[PDB]
């Protein structure tokens, strides 16, 4: 199966920084990527499909890129709302298989 | 002209289909199939005096011209004619014109109920992109 | 207004079948895929399997033999089924909405736990 790489475990970061998530294929998912946040106590939330795209009210802070397989999730001026869990899902055939996650939080 | 899956699937990606308003590529080539059977020179005469010419099926009454049809309203401003070519440009442009937003694919009942809901990416899969 | 809402046994023995309901509302199943999500306490998230608008179904490699969905589209209703229950299938189990290669939409989740 084609197995997602996430680093990194957990990220401190204070509000107003840039980071960055990574996740990297284990084979070509041609863009079939999806980033989802997960707050405390809640279920995941589509942040961003198709590698670049942004789900519906999601704020533009945040973009995905990369191709083939290595792929990034950028959050520019992290704001407190930002914080949690967050983790990447691929969709090219089946078994679809999700990164481990990366625990972003308070510095 | 009759197109290959993977093809077709080049070429309509290669006019910015893929993810065009958040539709994968598959769809398109899924539609394909189902309307017209990948066949450039397609054309279906309606209950109605309209025909659906080409690759995608455009309408006559609502999209081309075919200079025929009763209340034809032209939007794509193009010939159905110019619709039954071998380069799917044309076609490409009027279906983006048509595909307004997230759901603009139900212009194609072949999309919405053959295509929608299944593994549209079946058919990309195996493609030199 | 889609909405997707998960039914569960919460505790379950080794020595019985799981089975969980996810009914949802909002949209048809013939036109969505629905998967199968389970997050272990304070672990990731497992893809399990899923079902097209079709009615055909895929499975995680592992947990194929051991998984079955299936779905009565008049009832809006998707059923995951599981056997050889063992204390590592104790997670929140998630019902999600698949639109064209995305999970746009979750139910909250119920927790399972396996017994002894």
């Amino acid at each position: 199966d084609i197995v997602l790489t996430q680093s990194p475990a957990s990220l401190s970061a204070s509000v107003g920084e840039t980071v960055t998530i990574t996740c990297r294929a284990s084979g070509n998912i041609h863009n079939y990527l999806a980033w989802y946040q997960q707050k405390q106590g809640k279920s995941p939330q589509l942040l961003v499909y198709y590698t670049t795209t942004l789900a519906d009210g999601v704020p533009s802070r945040f973009s995905g890129s990369g191709s083939g397989t290595q792929y990034s999730l950028k959050i520019n001026s992290l704001q407190p709302e930002d914080f949690g869990s967050y983790y990447c899902q691929h969709f090219w055939s089946t078994p679809r298989t999700f990164g481990g996650g990366t625990k972003l939080e308070i510095k | 002209k009759v197109f290959g899956r993977c093809e077709l699937a080049a070429a309509m990606k290669r006019h910015g289909l893929d993810n065009y308003r958040g539709y994968s590529l598959g769809n398109w080539v899924c539609a394909a199939k189902f309307e017209s059977n990948f066949n450039t020179q397609a054309t279906n005469r309606n209950t109605d005096g309209s025909t659906d010419y080409g690759i995608l099926q455009i309408n006559s009454r609502w999209w081309c011209n075919d200079g025929r049809t009763p209340g034809s309203r032209n939007l794509c401003n193009i010939p159905c004619s110019a619709l039954l070519s071998s380069d799917i440009t044309a076609s490409v442009n009027c279906a983006k014109k048509i595909v307004s937003d997230g759901n603009g694919m139900n212009a194609w009942v072949a999309w919405r109920n053959r295509c929608k809901g299944t593994d549209v990416q079946a058919w990309i899969r195996g493609c030199r992109l | 207004q889609v909405q997707l809402q998960e039914s569960g046994p919460g505790l379950v023995a080794p020595s019985q079948s799981l089975s969980i309901t996810c009914t949802v509302s909002g949209f048809s199943l013939t036109g969505a895929g629905v998967n199968w999500v389970r997050q272990p306490p304070g672990k990731g998230l497992e893809w399990l399997g899923m079902i097209w608008g079709d009615g055909n179904t895929d499975y995680n490699s592992a947990l194929k033999s051991r998984l079955s969905i299936s779905k009565d589209n008049s009832k809006s209703q998707v059923f995951l089924k599981m056997n050889s229950l063992h204390t590592d299938d104790t997670a929140r189990y998630y019902c999600a909405r698949e639109r064209d290669y995305r999970l746009d939409y979750w139910g909250q989740g119920t927790t399972l736990t396996v017994s002894s």
